Formats: structure tokens, C-alpha cells, sequence
RNA sequence: CCGACUUACCAACCCGAUGCAAACUGCGAAUACCGGAGAAUGUUAUCACGGGAGACACACGGCGGGUGCUAACGUCCGUC
RNA sequence: UCCUCCUAAAGAGUAACGGAGGAGCACGAAGGUUGGCUAAUCCUGGUCGGACAUCAGGAGGUUAGUGCAAUGGCAUAAGCCAGCUUGACUGCGAGCGUGACGGCGCGAGCAGGUGCGAAAGCAGGUCAUAGUGAUCCGGUGGUUCUGAAUGGAAGGGCCAUC
RNA sequence: UGCCUGGCGGCCGUAGCGCGGUGGUCCCACCUGACCCCAUGCCGAACUCAGAAGUGAAACGCCGUAGCGCCGAUGGUAGUGUGGGGUCUCCCCAUGCGAGAGUAGGGAACUGCCAGGCAU
RNA sequence: CUUCGU
RNA sequence: GCCGAGGUGGUGGAAUUGGUAGACACGCUACCUUGAGGUGGUAGUGCCCAAUAGGGCUUACGGGUUCAAGUCCCGUCCUCGGUACCA
RNA sequence: UAGUCCGGAUUGGAGUCUGCAACUCGACUCCAUGAAGUCGGAAUCGCUAGUAAUCGUGGAUCAGAAUGCCACGGUGAAUAC
């Protein structure tokens, strides 16, 4: 999974997912996948999609992860009423906004990259799409 | 260096000057010479000056920058002052420690009736 | 609380006194302290006391 | 320099033993003799004298014939 | 473990420009000095700025290190 | 003193006529000699610093002074402001005079002295040099013998560059293996 | 003791290209709030002093949020 | 119970068994004032000495330091060193800020007496914000203010204080 | 009136670094010596005093250069007060305000009083 | 105190 | 699940008022006594490097404070003791 | 009365001699170097008189190579209730 070694503080607040992307443009690689919809990645589905997609082109060209976790979210025990301060830190999502290009990929034809891009997408709760490297 | 040294040493007292609104008595040292204003409270125009570099200071002095100088030309801008009429001053020692020749032009504009 | 609580009284004109306190432990010297005393209006030297 | 807190500087002369003489200013209180000075040491000159660095062959065609 | 707090100084900008202050009165309660003493104005040991003289208070930015200060109009 | 009539005359011509110069101004001259003598020892015993304070009393002309920690360290078991070394600026005659003395009748006497660093330029024409043993001055009895108690000389110049101090350095027919 | 010859490797500081932050800011709004001036409006709507109170278990809807599972006709605030 | 930050929605304020940390002190110098100075961290050179002690020079510019948690501040330094000192002074105090109130806080200036400085000035604690408890009852000291017929006194009061 | 130089400011990076060239009659800087005032927690380095032989080396001032720092539009975008709407943990519409970043570009400052030297 | 099997 | 206590050599156990630990007693190693073991007596000993004086690493693991952490703050792992009630 | 004019290990250089041959691996010489060691823990050995202790010499083996072994003399005790 990932996750950050060190974070400043161990839980933080919930806030909104509101606005649009950063990560706007494919900048490393020449194709890239790219969310169309707003939500959260766990580090899980993240690791998930990044291992169906390197098992689709069979560690060929570089592939790159445009997206960290960095946001821990924290949930309760089970049988646990409400309050008693708030819950331990449980996992490590992302938040993904419209726009995002979520990965990266090059050394490979745009048809193995379709074919991973859809193999990765299938992983994520977020649609998504696929984004050719453009110049200007 | 050296001349940046002796800025702050006087823009501590420079600047409690220009809050409390004083007329101040600016001195300027150097090895060759010494120089004297007098600054409104404002700081923007002078009132009067006096210096070594005066021809009419110079031509009376064997040398233009000891005390005897600094002395002369404390009388000059006492008595200039006073020309004009400019009774209560205040000393701005510049930065320069006080007692050398900057003490000499002190002592002679206050023997010479500028009251501070 | 170790620093004690010391009083300090005029050497002349005792109808008063300045109160503060002390460390016993690094000074346990006395304490002079010319202070102004409004009995006498002057200046005196004053005392250390318990 | 201030008065009392340093020790005296007296002018004295030091005699090398190869025959210079060198008036100092220095602390020791009296007069001084000396051995090897500026001049007449195995540096300053040039006698500096390194060793054979390898006398194998010279000592082969001395002792052998 | 947490749920210690303390309770608010009540602080910030008390007298805004423009504003006609008394002699005495307060301007700027703070913790630093975010705003400087300028003209006609005093520095209390809390770093509190307050009025010297009656006028119109005036917040300006002067020094060499782009700094604010206050100053008050006498009138 | 006398090599400073020396330089005066010989070492500003030699220095005019080897580098280009523009001007007087622009020879080396040299600023100043530190003579530091970091004991360290002050950690358990004080009466062995008043003792290297009067050896570098009597090494150089004038009083050291006692140089305190700067920052504590915990590997050494110092502490913030322990007085762990002494020091002596010497400047004008002063240096001349220990300069001549050093250059003349001490730097013979350093038991196998085979020829001190001409790499030991910091970078500035600075040049630093290191005595193991404070007997090679002719100021010290042998019958008060205390400890070995080294120091080290750092001559301090206006050169610019390695090369000109050097240049001012080996004019005084410094040794420079 | 010098020390050289190369790699499945981990890699500081700099340099450029990417993102993230309630407890980051070299930037920075809209609103809100304070003060000054002007006309119109509103049965003085404002302030102070005095007689009498009640009330101090709130609920939901929008908007900014904490907590919760961006669960609850949940819980706790701000504002309407 | 008190202090700093966030939640806190750019005036103030604002809750939760919300997220993080601290205080129940210290200092006659670590206070006042005058004069002076300016960091951390690297590189290079150098006796022991070494990654890290002291020295010198350059880089760098406040990444340092503040008696103590955090924020805001700080070079005119509020940071660092030295001389002389006790303003860590008495009676006040225009006008403000802040609380339902008890209260808490800031304060120019005025009168007396000082300290530093050549002087203008500065000083009625400390870079600021924590370091703390009301009243009763009683203890010590000073003051003819009262003092149960009268003169005293005891006891009350008032002031300082525990 | 025109250059240079010095003192105090106004303004606070279009103003500051860098790189290059330049100034010495004055002014300034370095400099010479420290009998004396004063000075170093050692040290005439600094502070200070008595002096002008030397130099413009360093420092500073002035000119030049965009390698940076810096300023920086028009248009767009994000946000947002108010009134509506939905496919409402987000957005859209009518209107009002409208950034931050970036881009074109600007850019090696401008200036008030006083005093000195010079040339008109 | 003990002193491996035949 | 909550509270309290502890994790230290090969072992049992001490140092919890921040000043470079293992006191004690075993064990183990070398020597001695013994025909030879056992007991007994002497000198050792936490583990890496140099042949020394030394130098470094050492308190479950991770990180912070501090001039310096076994000691303080904190997170997780484990072992003990208490508790986990009222329907 | 000192690790010292004690001690003489270790090491460098220069040699000699025997021997076909001296590196592994001989003995000695000369110069330089100058280590541990200041009477030795628990323990343990030899010795009853020309003995213990101390000082030298000689021989066998042997081309060369004894601090061992075997012999020989010089000085020469203490104690046994």
C-alpha cells in the first residue's frame, strides 16, 4: 500500500471533496488515465489497479502513479456507541477530483494501453477515461 | 562594514527622535574632517550647517580634523543657530561614541548657548 | 512554592515595609535593597526579615 | 595593551651557535643561547639529504664482482 | 485525552481607520506587534496600542520591511 | 620589526615584479597571527588550563585569553559556556616580533623538522600550522616541565588566493617542503 | 596500511518537472463587521432609567462545518 | 481551574467524552539604564582532536536564540556581552478594552523621592499571553480613629501583611 | 544652470543581487603613528586620538549588461453575496463582485532640502 | 560424596 | 474492550530523584586441589574491532523533548493482575 | 634508588665461519634500538653438610648448531623442638 512515512498528525477532518483537479494535464508519460468522476482511493484500490495494469503489459515501458494517499481516515470498532473521542486511524484514501490523472504510463503502444487502461479502470469506484500527451 | 556598523547604532536614536518631535543636532565624524546640521523636526529640510569643509571654518584652523575642529565648528552652529534663532536642540551623536570630537563640539555649543 | 516569602523593612520611620520573595537555596544571602519609604519620604536602605 | 596583566618584553640578544647573533623582544627575563637558527640548519640550506631510496644494485656491485 | 482549552483574549482590532479615538483609548489589542506604534501613539507592555492624542486613527505602511503602523491625525 | 622592514622593501618589490600589480595597495600584506591552544581538558580539572594560560603567556608576548564552549556537546562532556581552550591575537609589531622569532629561532627546533605543509592554504591565502610540542620555543625552562601541550599558529593575510599567499609567504624565505 | 576494479541495490543536499494539508502561507477575494457623510423611508423603529414577567428540555429546512459510515427523523456548533 | 493552536465559516465570540500540547513556577538578576555586538548550519586549513570541543577564513542570512508549551512578534533587536544600579518606588490617574457580576487588563500625564545617561529621554518588573482562588474567622506590625460613668486599657476600625 | 561628492530624508525590490568597466583636484574610503583622552573580557582588528607619505587594491558612488530576484496587464478560470433549479454528500441558471497562478510585456529606480569641489 | 559396560 | 504493572546479559533478578547500566547470585571460561569427576579456592566475563590504553554498539520496536533518556512524553507488539455489571 | 650506567627481549644495518647451499631455518660478532619486568594469586617443589644456594670449566652427539644431558672443581650456609 501507500501511505506517508511520518505524517505530521495522525487524524485529521473529514472536509469536502469540492472543485476541480490539479493534475490536470498528462505530464510524465505519454498516456494516461484519467478520472472523470469525483470520490475517494483507498490505498488499496490504488495498489489493486496499479498491479492489474503492470500483469497487462507484463512490465514493459514505465508506468507512473500521479496520485498519494496522504489523508488518513479514521472509523470506529464495531458494538460502539457514539463519542468517546474519535476513532482509530484505519485507512489512507486520496481524494479525486474531476479531471485528475490518476496514471501514467510509456514504453508501450496506445492498444496495450488501452487494454491495461481498461484492466486498471475496472479496479477503482471512480469512471475514468483515456488521455493521450498533448503539446501546448 | 564599517559604515553600516554605525547606521543602526544611530538609527536607534534617530528614530526616538523623530516620535518625540525634537530638533535635532546631527554631527558627522571623519577622519579629515567633521561636519554639524541642525534638522527640523520633520527631517526633511535643515536649518542650518557648519563644517570644516566651509572654507571660512578652515582658513582659521592649523588642522581641519581634531578637536580644536570640532571645537570651532561648534561655535559656528552655536552662533549660527542662534543667527537664526533655534534656542532648544537635541544631540544626535550619529552612532559615533560621544566623548572624542564629537564631545568637543558638544561642549562648545553648549558653552555657546544652545541649550541641550 | 520553595522560593519563601520574605519582608524587607526600613532601616528609620518603621510603620512600613516592602514584601517579595526569595530563593533560600542559591542566595541565602541578605537582601539590602534601597527602596523609598512614605512614612519618612525618603530613600532608605532596607532590611531583610522572616 | 593594558598596564599590569601582561609580562614583560625585554630586548635581549640571542647567539646562535654558528655565530649569528639576533637581537628579540621576548618574555624569558635574561640572555639566551642557541643551537641551529634561520641559517646553518639542514633545511634552510640545502642539505636536506634524502636516503638512497634503493642502494640494491650499488650494494650488489660493491660486495660482488 | 484531549478537551483542554482556554478562554478567548479577546483580541484584534478595536478602533478602525478613520474612527475619532479620545487620548487613552485603545486601538489594537495583540499578542505581537502586527501593528507598530506610528505618530501620537503608545505601546503599552501587553504590546496593546493605544491613543496619545485625540484624531482620526490612521493605519499605514511604512519602514524599509513593508511594515504597518498606526498613527492618529491631531484633530 | 626588522622583517617588517624587510617586507617593506623586499617583499612589496619581489611582489610588484612577479604578479602584475596595479597597485602598492594591492601586494599581501599580513593582517594578523592567532596562536590557539585548545587544552580541552578543562572538563574535570581547572588548574591545567591556568596552566596552558601561562604557557601561551609565555610563548607568545601578551595575556591569552579563555575560550569557552560555543554550543554544548554530549560526546565530549562539554557544556554550553565551559572555558575549554585559550587564544592570542597578536597584530602589528607584536607579530613581527613573534614572526621573526617563530620563522628565525623556533621552526629549527622542531625535533625532525623535515619541512612544514605548503597545502595547508584553507583557500583564502590563509595558512594554518600545527606545533605538537610547546618546547621548540626558547621560552620554556624544561626544569617546569608540565605536559607536551601543542598549539597551533594561524597566520591570517590579505592574500587572495592560495598562490599569493604563498607567493608572500616563501618570500620571507618561509620553509615549505 | 596504501587502496584500486564493478554491480540485483537504498539513496541526502541541489536542479527541473508533479501533486497534497484544520493545526503550512512569499498570495487572496465575495460577504460580514466597525466608522464617516448624504437623500428617501419607517407611528422612536434607538438609548437610558423604573414597575411586572416569562424563559434558560427546543425541533426541522437551506448554507459553512466537527463527530459518525460526507449513515440516521443521529449528535454538536455558526447563520438565516 | 488557568495558558497556546485548530474546529471557528478573513471584526469579536462560538459547542462536543472533537484534534494537539502545557501551567500550579523562576530570576536582586534573567529587572532598570547606558554603551557595544549579531545568528544556525556547511566547506576548507590546522597539535592531541575524532562525525561533533578550540582557532582562522569563506559560504548563508535569522533555517538561530528567547528561563519553560504553542501562537504572534522580535535587527532600532524583545536575542548576546559589560559598567553603574534597585522604577520589582509611594499617592494618584484622563480615557479605554473586557466580563451578568465578583472582577480582570491597558494607560499618557500629575505630585514626592530616586537610578542610568553628556543630553533628548528611559524606567511604578521581566517579548506578550499560564504560574492561581472570593468571603468568614483569626495571627503579626503601625496608627489616640473609636473606646458602654470618667482616665486608661481590652476589643473593634483603618493601613501593611499572613 | 550643468556635472561630480558628502549629510539628513521621501518612497520601500520597476529600487535588490550578479557580471563588466570606471573615480581620486576636492570629498570619501583604505592609510601612517599611537606622547597623551579613550580602548580590548588577549589584541590600536573595533572604539578613540595625533596626522596626510602612498593608493583607488578592497569598500562605496556612477555608467553598462537580463542570468535571476521584482513588477505585471487584456481575456479566461476558481470562488462567491442574493433569487431560483436538478440527476443534491455535488453542481447548474439570471444578476453583482471577481481572484491566485501563468502569459505578452515592463524593468539595472525616481526624488526634497543643505554643504563642498569643478566647469560654465 | 562418587569412581560407566563386559 | 478499559484500567494498573512490566519487557534490561545465557538465567533469576536490581538500577524509574534524567549524568556514558547490569549491583547481587547463578551459569560459563582459564588456572589450582583431585588418580579422575563433584564440591572447594584464585582470576575472569554484555558483544564488535585493533596486539594494547582504547573506540563503537547495548535497556521490546519507532519517533520526539533535552547538553544528554533504562529513567520523561507518545505510538504499536507482547506478558501478567483487576474489570467487563443492571435488565 | 631511578625503570635508572638495572634488565637485555625485539628490530634495522654491517659482517664472519662451517657447509654444494644459511630464504623457509644456523651460531657468533660489531653498531644502533631499548619491550615486559620494581620479588610474583590460589597453589606447589627441592634440600639434612662440603649439602642447598651461587660461580665458572670440560665432554658426548657434532661439518656447523646447547639455556638440555653427563661430569668437574671455587666459595659455601640456615635448621631439625
Amino acid at each position: 500500500m501507500l501511505q506517508p512515512k511520518r505524517t505530521k498528525f495522525r487524524k485529521m477532518h473529514k472536509g469536502r471533496n469540492r472543485g476541480l483537479a490539479q493534475g490536470t494535464d498528462v505530464s510524465f508519460g505519454s498516456f494516461g488515465l484519467k478520472a472523470v468522476g469525483r470520490g475517494r482511493l483507498t490505498a488499496r484500490q490504488i495498489e489493486a489497479a496499479r498491479r492489474a495494469m503492470t500483469r497487462a503489459v507484463k512490465r514493459q515501458g514505465k508506468i507512473w502513479i500521479r496520485v498519494f494517499p496522504d489523508k488518513p481516515i479514521t472509523e470506529k470498532p464495531l458494538a460502539v456507541r457514539m463519542g468517546k473521542g474519535k476513532g482509530n486511524v484505519e485507512y489512507w484514501v486520496a481524494l479525486i477530483q474531476p479531471g485528475k490523472v490518476l496514471y501514467e504510463m510509456d514504453g508501450v503502444p496506445e492498444e496495450l494501453a488501452r487494454e491495461a487502461f481498461k484492466l486498471a479502470a475496472a479496479k477503482l469506484p471512480i469512471k475514468t477515461t483515456f488521455v493521450t500527451k498533448t503539446v501546448m | 562594514d564599517k559604515k553600516s556598523a554605525r547606521i543602526r547604532r544611530a538609527t536607534r536614536a534617530r528614530r526616538k527622535l523623530q516620535e518625540l518631535g525634537a530638533t535635532r543636532l546631527v554631527v558627522h565624524r571623519t577622519p579629515r574632517h567633521i561636519y554639524a546640521q541642525v534638522i527640523a523636526p520633520n527631517g526633511s529640510e535643515v536649518l542650518v550647517a557648519a563644517s570644516t569643509v566651509e572654507k571660512a571654518i578652515a582658513e582659521q584652523l592649523k588642522y581641519t580634523g581634531n578637536k580644536d575642529a570640532a571645537a570651532a565648528v561648534g561655535k559656528a552652529v552655536a552662533e549660527r543657530a542662534l543667527e537664526k534663532g533655534i534656542k532648544d536642540v537635541s544631540f544626535d551623536r550619529s552612532g559615533f561614541q560621544y566623548h572624542g570630537r564629537v564631545q568637543a563640539l558638544a561642549d562648545a555649543a553648549r558653552e555657546a548657548g544652545l541649550q541641550f | 512554592g520553595i522560593r519563601e516569602k520574605i519582608k524587607l523593612v526600613s532601616s528609620a520611620g518603621t510603620g512600613h515595609f516592602y514584601t517579595t520573595t526569595k530563593n533560600k537555596r542559591t542566595k541565602p544571602e541578605k537582601l539590602e535593597l534601597k527602596k523609598f519609604d512614605p512614612v519618612v519620604r525618603q530613600h532608605v536602605i532596607y532590611k531583610e526579615a522572616k | 595593551m593594558k598596564k599590569d596583566i601582561h609580562p614583560k618584553y625585554e630586548e635581549i640578544t640571542a647567539s646562535c651557535s654558528c655565530g649569528n647573533v639576533m637581537k628579540i623582544r621576548s618574555t624569558v627575563g635574561h640572555d639566551l643561547n642557541l643551537d641551529v637558527c634561520s641559517k646553518c640548519h639542514p633545511f634552510f640550506t640545502g642539505k636536506q639529504r634524502d636516503v638512497a631510496t634503493g642502494g640494491r644494485v650499488d650494494r650488489f656491485n660493491k660486495r660482488f664482482n | 485525552r484531549n478537551g483542554r482549552d482556554s478562554e478567548a483574549k479577546r483580541l484584534g482590532v478595536k478602533r478602525f481607520g478613520g474612527e475619532s479615538v479620545l487620548a487613552g483609548s485603545i486601538i489594537v489589542r495583540q499578542r505581537g506587534t502586527k501593528f507598530h506604534a506610528g505618530a501620537n501613539v503608545g505601546c503599552g507592555r501587553d504590546h496593546t496600542l493605544f491613543a496619545k492624542a485625540d484624531g482620526k486613527v490612521k493605519f499605514e505602511v511604512k519602514g524599509p520591511k513593508n511594515r504597518k503602523f498606526i498613527s492618529i491625525e491631531a484633530e | 620589526a626588522k622583517l617588517h622592514d624587510y617586507y617593506k622593501d623586499e617583499v612589496v618589490k619581489k611582489l610588484m615584479t612577479e604578479f602584475n600589480y596595479n597597485s602598492v595597495m594591492q601586494v599581501p600584506r599580513v593582517e594578523k597571527i592567532t596562536l590557539n591552544m585548545g587544552v580541552g581538558e578543562a572538563i574535570a580539572d581547572k588548574k591545567l588550563l591556568d596552566n596552558a594560560a601561562a604557557d601561551l603567556a609565555a610563548i607568545s608576548g601578551q595575556k591569552p585569553l579563555i575560550t569557552k564552549a560555543r554550543k554544548s556537546v554530549a560526546g565530549f562532556k562539554i557544556r554550553q559556556g565551559y572555558p575549554i581552550g585559550c587564544k592570542v591575537t597578536l597584530r602589528g609589531e607584536r607579530m613581527w616580533e613573534f614572526f621573526e622569532r617563530l620563522i628565525t629561532i623556533a621552526v629549527p627546533r622542531i625535533r625532525d623538522f623535515r619541512g612544514l605543509s605548503a597545502k595547508s592554504f584553507d583557500g583564502r591565502g590563509n595558512y594554518s600550522m600545527g606545533v605538537r610540542e610547546q618546547i621548540i620555543f626558547p621560552e620554556i625552562d624544561y626544569d617546569k616541565v608540565d605536559r607536551v601541550r601543542g598549539l597551533d599558529i594561524t597566520i591570517t593575510t590579505t592574500a587572495k588566493s592560495d598562490e599569493e599567499g604563498r607567493a608572500l609567504l616563501a618570500a620571507f624565505d618561509f620553509p615549505f617542503r
